[PDB]
């Protein structure tokens, strides 16, 4: 046998069994008949769609905004790089009199920190932050962790 | 031929040789339900086939307006009106016989002396 | 039918060695005697939401099998006059009750004959020989191979008895 | 509404509080399938009406053979005040009315 | 020809409404063995449904075109022959006046 | 309307007059073999043989008929349901994608948008698929029996002329569909990019 069907249980029961089928159809002889009639004639007498409009204004006025136009797109609409390049800021290296212990309190936090991080925290130049991280840390690339700087086991191991 | 079909599964049923009556019986192959057989007709090959000479006439056909009309008369109500029309078999061995069919009975007969 | 019956959602894939309710129910009390990164940019295609609920809701088609399961049926959801059916109840005192109907399914019973596997019928597919043997279920049925669920169920539930 | 299949482990009895069987005590009820044209089908299926009230009267002659529908005068005298039921099947078998419902998920 | 036309099309939804509402049982419960003398009804060669009088099917189709509430372009056959009626909605086909 | 794209569909009748047994064969899209019809028959939801004769023929006294079809239910014996019916038909499909999980529900899919896709192609029109089938096949059996004459490919009325309307519709859904595709390579690039 087979020990997984997944079945989806539900509240269910019988109200009822058909006898007899029935086929509803106006009589001819009421008053009223003959207005279906009309009313099943109009159905292949409809039309829903409509047709093209023709744009009778000046064919100089309708081409104004195409192409090499003077007015400037206002649109919102998938401007990803106004939506992030707005943010940016600079910031000045604090010196390694300072950062030394900041890094060292960071790495006691987490033992395999990425680049990325780094510099989002610490908010210093790669240029600089990077002298100080391969001083005390050293980078695994070929590892399961590639691409992670983890303190040197010198002062890991204390 | 006629196909019988199962009682329990709607299966058609072929037929088997029980030795211990000698006798035919349908049994269904999925099922096990059997029935005697009322015929020891097996196998029917119809090389030269009558079948489908008049195939098409319904309640309606004197309505057709294509169909040609004649004057000759129905051997079973002695009617003169009657629509007749080839031999729908389409294989070219059939002969030229006309079949008439009367639009006062629905009765169908052939203009043919030959075989009849 | 075998009360109680069952009509449950649930998957038809291989519909004839899934475990009966008497089976379960029978599996119960001997278990409790035996206790005692992606692509970040996909494009999807525009589906109409009313097809998408049906598809959904219709997955997994309805099932109804008895306690014994010797009768198990299988609906199928039927589009030709689903909402166009409006059922009448009566009700016990000669008058008439209006209820809209919503679906129409059509129900087919199951594993009557013991059908054969899939790997079972390839291989009679294939040149295996010049053509089946017009009674290959009937050997079949004495080798013990190729039952049914409600055969199945049976010699278990006397292999109990028994005892 | 997932849920576990064979459910060996008995699960039913706590994630459901209600008997999971199919009811078969409404089953000895008489039902009528009627099928109805556009425009009588298109205000007696509608959910924004449908409370309750008499929408007409059925007429059976005594001998039977013939079954008459007469509707009340709330059609605004727009359509047909008498219809003939015409019986497509006089028999009708292998043919049932089932409904469905959600279950208590808690105990 | 000079005066051979050819057809636009038109939709056939309508139509199939049409004869629904006048006896055109659905496909769905039609059982051959119950009712050998119907006529088959094709929409654009689908087969809708059938039909037990096609006659009086046929005579109010053609009075409704002719009247002018179907468009004129379509096509409709009836082979009494083969129990068969057939209904063209689809444009390209060329019709001629008569 | 709706996708502008042709499938064909063709019914078979294998062996010569003088073969001892002659059997139907369909082709459907996307599957690279000729399964039997009643092997079809049975994937749109009717299992007994009975029905599927009927299905094809619409004479219970034309034995003739009947017998010519006999060879098609003996060589499609083996599968008897949906399942089995389902996952035949699916593993001659040409996907390779799915290992056999999704194997039943392939076959169904076919079935269902690419299996005769002028009737329909909305899920619970299975019967309106068979029957369609069927007369397919009740018309390849009365020309095989010689009772009707083969379709002349000259008769006009099967032709269709097509004038400058629908001929620039097919060549603006192209163009059209050429450059929808256009405006989402250039969303996925200004997303990806990081332009404006
Ligand atoms: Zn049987
Ligand atoms: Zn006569």
């Amino acid at each position: 046998y087979i020990p997984y069907v997944k079945t989806i249980p539900k509240k269910t029961a019988i109200v009822g069994t058909v006898c007899h089928e029935c086929q509803v159809m106006p009589s001819m002889n009421d008053p009223n008949y003959h207005k279906i009639v009309e009313q099943r004639r109009n159905i292949v007498k409809l039309n829903n769609k409509e047709r093209i409009t023709t744009l009778d204004e000046t064919v100089g006025v309708t081409m104004s905004h195409t192409g090499m136009s003077m007015r400037s797109d206002n649109s919102n609409f998938l401007k990803v790089g106004r939506e992030k390049a707005k943010s940016n800021i600079k910031s000045i290296r604090m010196p390694k009199k300072e950062i030394l212990d900041y890094l060292f309190k960071l790495f006691d936090e987490y033992d395999y920190w990425s680049l990325k991080g780094l510099k989002e925290r610490t908010r210093q130049p790669e240029a600089h932050l990077k002298e100080c991280l391969d001083k005390v840390a050293t980078l695994v690339k070929k590892g399961p962790y590639a691409f992670k700087y983890t303190l040197r086991p010198e002062y890991k191991k204390l | 031929t006629t196909f019988r079909f199962c009682r329990d599964c709607n299966n058609m049923l072929y037929p088997r040789e029980d030795k211990e009556n000698n006798r035919l019986l349908f049994e269904c192959r999925t099922c096990s339900y059997v029935e005697e057989a009322g015929s020891p007709l097996v196998y029917r090959h119809e090389l030269i086939t009558n079948i489908g000479e008049t195939a098409g006439v319904v309640q309606d056909i004197g309505s057709d307006p294509t169909l040609p009309r004649s004057d000759r008369e129905c051997p079973k109500c002695h009617s003169r009106e009657n629509v007749f029309f080839q031999s729908q078999q389409r294989r070219k061995d059939t002969s030229m016989v006309l079949f008439f069919v009367c639009l006062s009975c629905s009765h169908i007969f052939t203009s043919d002396q030959k075989n009849k | 039918f075998h009360l109680p019956v069952r009509l449950h959602r649930k998957d038809t894939r291989n519909l004839q060695f899934q475990l009966t309710r008497a089976e379960i129910v029978q599996r119960q009390k001997e278990i409790s005697e035996y206790k005692k990164l992606r692509r970040k940019t996909r494009q999807l295609k525009v589906l109409d939401e009313n097809a998408k609920k049906l598809r959904f809701e219709e997955f997994y088609p309805w099932v109804m099998e008895d306690f014994d399961g010797y009768n198990t049926w299988v609906g199928s959801y039927e589009a030709g006059n689903s909402d166009s059916y409006v059922l009448l109840s009566v009700e016990d005192d000669g008058s008439f009750t209006m209820i809209p109907a919503d679906k129409v399914y059509k129900f087919t019973a199951r594993n009557k004959y013991a059908t054969l596997t899939i790997d079972e019928a390839e291989k009679r597919m294939d040149k295996k020989s010049g053509e089946v043997p017009r009674w290959l279920m009937k050997h079949l049925d004495n080798i013990g191979t190729t039952t049914t669920r409600y055969d199945r169920t049976r010699r278990k539930l006397k292999a109990v008895a028994d005892q | 509404e997932v849920f576990d299949g064979n459910d060996i482990e008995n699960n039913e009895t706590k994630v459901y509080e209600e008997s999971l069987d199919l009811d078969l005590e409404r089953s000895n009820r008489q039902v009528w399938l009627v099928r109805l044209p556009m425009f009588l089908a298109e205000k007696w299926r509608d959910r924004n009406n449908l409370h309750g009230q008499e929408l007409g009267k059925i007429r059976i002659n005594k001998d039977g053979s013939k079954i008459t529908l007469l509707l009340n005068e709330n059609d605004n005298d727009s359509i047909p005040h008498e219809y003939d039921l015409e019986l497509t099947k006089k028999v009708v078998e292998n043919e049932y009315v089932f409904t469905e419902q959600n279950l208590k998920k808690y105990q | 020809s000079l005066m051979s036309c050819i057809s636009v099309g038109t939709d056939p939804m309508p139509i199939i409404t049409f004869l629904s509402e006048w006896g055109m049982e659905p496909l769905e419960d039609y059982v051959p063995h119950q009712s050998p003398d119907a006529t088959r009804v094709f929409v654009n060669g689908v087969w809708h449904g059938v039909h037990r009088n096609p006659a009086r099917l046929m005579e109010t189709l053609r009075t409704l075109r002719r009247k002018g509430d179907i468009n004129p372009e379509v096509s409709m056959i009836r082979d009494i022959r083969e129990k068969e009626l057939k209904i063209f909605t689809d444009a390209g086909r060329v019709y001629r006046p008569l | 309307k709706g996708s502008r794209f042709i499938s064909t569909l063709q019914v078979k009748l294998y062996g010569r007059e003088g073969s001892s047994a002659r059997t139907i064969k369909a082709t459907l899209p996307y599957i690279k073999q000729d399964i039997p019809i009643v092997i079809i028959f049975r994937a749109l939801g009717i299992i007994p043989d009975g029905e599927i004769l009927e299905h094809i023929c619409y004479d219970v006294n034309d034995w003739q008929m009947l017998e010519m079809l006999k060879p098609c239910v003996e060589d499609g014996f083996v599968i008897q349901d949906r399942e089995t019916a389902l996952d035949f038909i699916g593993r001659r499909g040409t996907a390779l994608g799915i290992k056999k999980e999704k194997r039943i529900q392939y076959a169904k899919d076919i079935l269902q948008k690419e299996f005769l896709p002028h009737i329909t192609q909305l899920e619970g029109f299975e019967s309106r698929k068979a029957f369609f089938l069927g007369y397919m096949i009740n018309r390849l059996l009365l020309c095989a029996l010689d009772r009707k004459d083969q379709d002349d490919r000259d008769h006009f009325g099967k032709k269709r002329l097509d004038l400058a309307g629908p001929l620039l519709a097919q060549l603006f859904k192209t163009l059209f569909k050429k450059l929808t595709k256009d405006i989402f390579r250039y969303m996925q690039r200004t997303v990806e990019e990081a332009h404006d």
